[PDB]
């Protein structure tokens, strides 16, 4: 149970394969509700993401503050992992406990490509967080003229 | 000089007595300690930021101080860590030989100028600057066996009543308290605060206003009105002194006139200043004191004073308070003193035995019994003059010098007995002739042995500091020994020895002794016969010599080296590490299981377990802990299986089953202030602003590469802590401004409630202490609790934190490291079996060179010394060889004859290497100094053989072969008597077990082996060396006698 | 060096007993010593005896009811009666200190305390007598 | 300025005293705090102590306690002086 | 005083011993020193 999580955090492939091959819960969650997919998306281990999804890892698992692997990957600029998660059924409009969506996070960092991918997959451009702010608002406040356009 | 004192034997006695008197006084007065200063001087700056995370500490405190650490002399490197307990330690390490007071003052001065740039919360905790490389003298524990006190109650008692009387005790210098004096704790309730529209800001304001000490002037104060008759101090508010007074602090007067008091929104109690560390002694609450020895202080005096002082205190302890002593280096040091005096006393006895065996009268056996103590006593006076202490190293230096001192006594006495027997001269006149045969050589030997032992003293760093202890001790004893041999022992020979009839060799004695004399006379003739036949074909034995030289080199490169042997010091350590995010309570259960194991499965060996929950050797934190295990006395732990090394391997095995933590037991190094010895100490460094995440990636890259060379690198691991989940909370500035909630009130509410805040001071039973506010625990545990805290807006409405903030999980560091002012990560490791640490180091550097651009590295600690101290060994021994040759050239008035002494060197070395190799020991510092003293003795034996032979040719006209054989005939007996006494006298050290036997075994084993092969081989090879050297470098008729 | 003659003894409160209990112990020792004039001569304390001092208690409730801040109260009392170093000025080219204090005739006697007024939040001036009380007690002019 | 003995002692004297450790060759320490608002803390060292080193070690420990003293005290200057040296002279200045 | 009272006897014991030893060397005799050393009280009584 726990060997999978730190294996996925470390980015140790064959280990992970041996652990589902030996029966490790792909949906095992640490104390803050992070799953191996959360950890792999966070640190950016694209191949691990594919292997856990190939093995039935909940693509929409959420941690104790409502955040999903897609949030992590959008936030930190892991474009290919965003694509993979989205092709495997990642909820493009999932909201964490703050109302924040992957589009908000990707917008906040300026990851133009992720924003376009999320939009192509149906990201609600008008979704508001708990403060009433949309990805457009974020782009204005940041001064990002390139992003402010696409939105 | 010898003739002067032969005629003045009382003057010679007076000189010897005054020497003994000076040494005895030096012994009564010198510092005694386990080790002298060996570690390079280090100064540590410590600061604290209550409630702060690692990054906050590092970027508001650590970097600020580091940027001002320049302009400081003799600095080798600087390292720092900043952690999640809100603590930073910055350690500056200086060259060996730096004056530690000057280094501390220069660091403090630079710190001082950076103090106004630190947060006031940090300044108000005190920023300390301490000498951190000094050794621990003892660890005192304080418990309450009545069970009536928390660790906070005990810590307060220690702080208020104990800790300063200890600091004032004779020889103490530096004391760490385990815990704190009491703080007044105000534990706030956010439900009650919100009910009255209050915040922690209002609480803090009221405490500062109503727990205050006011200066109010005087009635009739100066300058006064004319005719004033009254003068009195005005006494206005004074600090509060009790929980009851803090409870009635008036926060608010309601609309209906009712009163809101502090006790209506908070619980109020005396508590600790912080709660990050739980300390237990055999599972009971504990406080205590870590007590360091001041530089150059006497450890046995300080320890005994501390213990009598704490006894001065016991009558006044509250019921149940008990003092325990889990660590005290005093017992081990006294063991060491006792073992060395034992070795010395039994060496004296064995010299008496060999003296009487060979010379068969009690009169002659008295002279070495007098001379050796005189020299030993006197060496202490020389040490005093040079400022050394009595310590493990100086004391073993004396036992390693016993061979040389015994030899000066034997050589003087035996030669007079020989001259009397061979010439019937009376004692007085035989002593004058005999001193004439040997005193020039004795002075040459002193210069030669100086050349052997002095260059050691000029090694750098820590290992230079260790060798210097042996070098000055041995040279001083040897120098004093030659003085005594020119002043006192001749006088004693002349006045005490009884004449021997010419030609009388005791073969006409009865019983065992008559048999022995005929046996030994016969044996000597066989020896000279055998040497004479060896000299007929010298080429064959030269070939044998080369064989020996080659085998010595072979043995030398195959023998693993090391530093100092581990000892059973009666204590050892166990480390405890739980996963990321693990809590104090979970660590405590693991520590409770560790404690229980030692006190049941090792009930017979373990006296106590001192368990600290919250700090470890990888860093600090709720998921870290240490258990310090103190054993029963060595006497009650008989057998190998009951020694530290075996106990610790069982424990680690037993703790492999515990799955919720990593638990490892290990022995202390011999010199704990140094740690380490084994392995290497590598620093990976972010040199391009890459940031912490990219640094960790590089580190993980290096660690995986190293794992792909288990042939060379073993256990390459980071020294510190992995990233962990942290709770990132973002304040929405726009919403706060729309609601009229000031950011200051927000950040103070959050920090004071969740982190706690030092407000001001109060007076507790006459003593000034701190006041802290913080949330009661149950309102600051979980993210859900964040929204229970309210802040008052400008319009008076209370606004919950949930209205203007948001949160998410992320990863960050609980312990950020820096090296020479740049982010760093320390990596530990060692050479694989049968590999050099030097080549392992080379592999690390090669792996490291592949890492991404902007990542560099450095070596620190044990490895920095090596990387700056490898060119020394060849050039310092080259110096020794050259000066030895030159001293010999002067002694003999000859550029070639020195070679016939110098060739003896491998003869003793091969035996040392064999005994170490056969016994599975290492090339460590005790082995190395043994080598020099074995080599010293063998060279001295050769100097006197060659001196006798050359003087026979020069002053008596004898031919080469006849002079050579007569020389070794005369020298066989004194050579054998010294070697027999010395080999026997080292025997207890070779076989010793128990307290201190790591060192004893290491000094005894290579010396015994080398004495054997030096004795057996030299008596055949140096006649060969002299004959072949004289034949190769000559000119005209030396094989024939002349006039 | 001073001294030479005699002895120099320190009595020490080692249990949080407080100043009054320390003085009592001292007086006990001093009287005992006086009962051995055969051996001890002129055993006396080196320092000063307790003296009357004027204890003034600020009523926090009344100050809050009147809207008078404790900071203004303690600053008014301390600056007027004790004096206060404010900042520096330049006197003939040389930097020196600026002090405020009451003129002597308004800070001599307890009656003068009530002549000092503090401004409340609503702008009214409130005399010290409205929110304080006072009594005589004993304390030390020199604590060792 | 303006402080009574107890106020001096409990906001200044005790604070400094609690930081007077880690100082070499110290024989004893004594202090008085008085009604003129003055404190003197005297640290006496073994005969033969180098007085410059003792003053520097005392100052260094004082320095780290300075942020804990009232600003009114810091602003008067906290001095550290060798106090066992002898008087060479006393000069008086009058205006006749 | 309370830390310097054991000094006077042991330092004069040292003085006596070293004086004896210097005299023994000067005279080449363990006994003749006594005939000098006994003079000590003669001057001391007049001083007193
Ligand atoms: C690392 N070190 C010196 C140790 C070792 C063993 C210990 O058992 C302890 C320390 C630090 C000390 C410092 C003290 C400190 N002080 C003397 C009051 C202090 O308030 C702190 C701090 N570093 O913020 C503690 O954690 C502390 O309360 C504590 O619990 C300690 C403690 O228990």
């Amino acid at each position: 149970g726990k060997k999978l999580l730190e294996a996925a955090r470390a980015g140790r492939d064959d280990e992970v394969r041996i652990l589902m091959a030996n029966g490790a819960d792909v949906n095992a969650a640490d104390v803050v509700g992070w799953t191996p997919l959360h950890l792999a998306a966070y640190w950016g281990h694209l191949e691990i993401v594919e292997v856990l999804l190939k093995n039935g890892a909940d693509v929409n698992a959420y941690d104790t503050l409502g955040s999903t692997p897609l949030h992590l990957a959008a936030h930190f600029g892991h474009l290919e992992i965003v694509e993979v998660l989205l092709k495997n059924g990642a909820d493009v409009n999932a909201k964490d406990d703050n109302g924040i969506t992957p589009l908000h996070l990707a917008a906040n960092r300026g990851h133009l490509e992720i924003v376009e991918v999320l939009l192509k997959y149906g990201a609600d451009v008008n979704a508001q967080d708990k403060f009433g702010k949309t990805a457009f608002d974020i782009s204005i406040n940041n001064g990002n003229e390139d992003l402010a356009e696409i939105l | 000089m010898p003739n002067f004192f032969i005629d003045r034997p009382i003057f010679a006695w007076v000189i010897a007595i005054i020497i003994m008197l000076a040494g005895g006084l030096a012994i009564l007065k010198l510092p005694v300690a386990q080790y002298p200063t060996i570690a390079p001087p280090a100064v540590t700056i410590s600061a604290s930021y209550p409630g702060a995370d690692a990054k906050t500490v590092q970027d508001t405190v650590t970097q600020v101080i580091e940027q001002n650490m320049n302009g400081i002399d003799n600095l080798m490197y600087m390292s720092s860590n900043s952690d999640s307990t809100g603590t930073v330690q910055i350690t500056l390490t200086f060259e060996s030989g730096t004056d530690a007071d000057i280094a501390q003052v220069q660091v403090q001065n630079k710190l001082q100028l950076a103090m106004p740039l630190l947060p006031q919360e940090v300044q108000q905790q005190g920023v300390s600057v301490e000498k951190s490389s000094s050794s621990f003298l003892m660890v005192v524990g304080v418990i309450n066996t009545d069970g009536t006190m928390t660790q906070e109650d005990i810590s307060d008692y220690v702080a208020a009543n104990m800790k300063d009387a200890i600091s004032r005790t004779s020889g103490v210098g530096d004391v760490q308290l385990f815990g704190s004096q009491y703080a007044m704790r105000i534990w706030m309730n956010p439900n009650e605060l919100n009910k009255f529209q209050l915040t922690p800001v209002d609480v803090i304001t009221a405490i500062k206003a109503q727990n205050a000490q006011v200066a109010a002037g005087q009635l009739g104060g100066t300058p006064p009105v004319k005719g004033q008759q009254l003068n009195a101090s005005i006494i206005a508010q004074t600090r509060l002194t009790s929980t009851e007074e803090f409870g009635k602090i008036l926060l608010k007067v309601n609309q209906d006139g009712s009163r809101v008091l502090l006790r209506d929104v908070a619980k109020i109690e005396l508590g600790g200043e912080n709660y990050d560390i739980i300390a237990e002694f055999n599972g009971q609450p504990a406080s205590g004191l870590g007590i360091k020895l001041a530089t150059g202080a006497n450890a046995l005096d300080t320890a005994a004073a501390i213990r009598a002082e704490l006894a001065k205190m016991e009558p006044f302890f509250p019921s149940g308070l008990k003092i325990v002593y889990p660590y005290d280096t005093t017992p081990f040091v006294k063991i060491s003193i006792h073992e060395v005096v034992k070795t010395l006393v039994e060496a004296i006895i064995l010299v008496f035995l060999v003296m009487y065996l060979f010379l068969q009268n009690f009169r002659a056996t008295l002279i070495p019994t007098i001379a050796v103590p005189v020299v030993l006593l006197g060496t202490f006076a020389v040490l005093a003059a040079f400022g050394f202490s009595i310590n493990t190293l100086t004391m073993f230096g004396m036992v390693l010098a016993i061979g040389l001192l015994v030899d000066d006594a034997i050589v003087v006495v035996e030669n007079v007995e020989r001259v009397m027997a061979e010439e019937g001269l009376p004692p007085k006149e035989a002593t004058r002739k005999s001193m004439g045969q040997i005193q020039g050589a004795l002075v040459g030997i002193a210069m030669v042995l100086s050349a052997v032992f002095v260059p050691m003293a000029f090694f750098g760093g820590s290992t230079g500091a260790i060798y210097r202890q042996f070098s000055i001790t041995i040279v001083s004893a040897m120098a004093l020994s030659v003085l005594v041999a020119l002043i006192l022992t001749p006088a004693l020979c002349a006045t005490m020895l009884k004449p021997i009839a010419k030609g009388d060799h005791g073969e006409g004695k009865k019983g065992f002794f008559g048999w022995f004399n005929r046996m030994f006379e016969k044996s000597t003739h066989h020896y000279t016969d055998s040497v004479g036949g060896i000299l007929r074909s010298t080429g064959r034995y030269l070939v044998l010599y080369l064989i020996i030289v080659v085998g010595m080199a072979y043995l030398f490169v195959r023998l693993p080296s090391s530093f100092l042997p581990d000892e059973d010091q009666g204590v050892f350590m166990t480390m405890v590490q739980l996963p990321a995010g693990a809590t104090q309570e979970r660590t405590q259960k693991v520590l409770n299981e560790v404690t229980h194991y030692y006190l049941t499965k090792e009930k017979n060996n373990v006296e106590s377990v001192f368990a600290w929950n919250g700090f470890g050797f990888a860093g600090r934190g709720q998921n870290t802990g240490i258990a310090f295990v103190s054993l029963k006395d060595w006497a009650d732990r008989p057998g190998e299986e009951n020694k530290v090394e075996a106990i610790t391997m069982r424990a680690t095995r037993a703790f492999s089953q515990i799955k919720d933590a990593m638990v490892f037991a290990f022995n202390l190094p011999a010199i704990v202030e140094l740690g380490t010895a084994t392995g290497f100490d590598f620093e990976l460094i972010d040199q391009a602003g890459l940031g912490h995440e990219k640094l960790t990636q590089a580190r993980n890259q290096l660690l995986a590469e190293a794992a792909k060379h288990p042939d060379m690198l073993t256990s390459v691991r980071p020294n510190g802590l992995e990233d962990t989940p942290q709770f990132k909370i973002d304040i929405d500035q726009e919403k706060a401004q729309a609601l009229g909630v000031s950011i200051n009130d927000i950040n103070t509410t959050l920090g004071a409630a969740w982190g706690g805040s030092y407000v001001n001071d109060f007076i507790d039973r006459g003593r000034v202490k701190k006041v802290y506010v913080m949330s009661e625990a149950k309102y600051r545990m979980l993210p859900d609790d964040i929204g229970d805290w309210y802040v008052r807006a400008a319009d008076g409405q209370m606004v919950p934190f949930s209205a203007f903030s948001s949160s998410r999980w992320e990863y960050g560091s609980p312990r950020l490291e820096r090296y020479n002012g740049l982010p760093s990560m320390e990596i530990l490791g060692q050479a694989a079996p049968g590999k050099s640490t030097g080549e392992a180091m080379e592999l690390m550097e090669q792996l490291a060179s592949k890492l991404p651009t902007g990542v560099g590295y450095d070596w620190t600690g044990m490895s920095y010394q090596e990387r700056l101290s490898g060119n020394q060994a060849p050039s310092l021994y080259a110096i020794s060889l050259i000066v030895v040759f030159l001293c010999l050239a002067a002694l003999y008035e000859s550029w070639s004859i020195p070679f016939s002494v110098m060739l003896v060197v491998p003869l003793g070395v091969i035996g040392a290497l064999l005994a170490a190799t056969f016994r599975g020991l290492t090339n460590d510092v005790y082995f190395q100094v043994g080598l020099l003293t074995t080599i010293g003795l063998s060279a001295k034996n050769a100097i006197l053989i060659v001196e006798f032979a050359k003087d026979l040719m020069d002053k008596e006209g004898k031919g080469l072969i006849e002079a050579t054989l007569d020389a070794v005939r005369m020298r066989l007996r004194p050579i054998l008597m010294t070697s027999l006494a010395f080999i026997l006298g080292v025997m207890p050290l070779v076989i010793s077990t128990g307290a201190g036997s790591g060192a004893q075994n290491a000094v005894g084993t290579g010396v015994m082996g080398g004495m054997v092969t030096a004795t057996v081989l030299a008596i055949f090879f140096v006649p060969v060396f002299f004959v072949v050297v004289r034949r190769r470098f000559s000119r005209k008729n030396e094989d024939i006698e002349h006039s």
